[PDB]
């Protein structure tokens, strides 16, 4: 009863978890290959703010 | 050489 | 029990939380970028049009907004 | 103006 659909809320969420790293993988993969040509391209004021933008750092990250 | 951009914990 | 169970559930739901927070910040960096290269279309630098190319690729399950 | 990056398609 409340077992069967406590069981039911973990496995949508089990769901969710999956979809939201799929989810994150496709964008951080995007940064890197963007931070990718960037350093090939070290030495203008355009590509680096875009190096501005990927290493912007908030509460909760940490640059590796 | 390597990736610079942030990641959580 | 249940106990255990909304243990799970409590957890579950805190995990898709910070990954909503994860998600949201590589994504902000990609429309901030996106930002960069919409205002710089002017320039007609390949470099940032190479930048273009990656920021609109698909993959499997994502589309272009429309 | 509108962003173009893909997102997540609906099921």
């Amino acid at each position: 009863d409340e077992a069967a659909e406590l069981m039911q809320q973990v496995n949508v969420l089990k769901l969710t978890v999956e979809d939201l790293e799929k989810e994150r993988d496709f964008y951080f993969g995007k940064l890197r290959n963007i931070e990718l040509i960037c350093q090939e391209n070290e030495g203008d004021p355009v590509l680096q703010r875009i190096v501005d933008i990927l290493y912007a750092t908030d509460e909760g990250f940490v640059i590796p | 050489k390597p990736s610079k951009i942030p990641t959580p914990q």
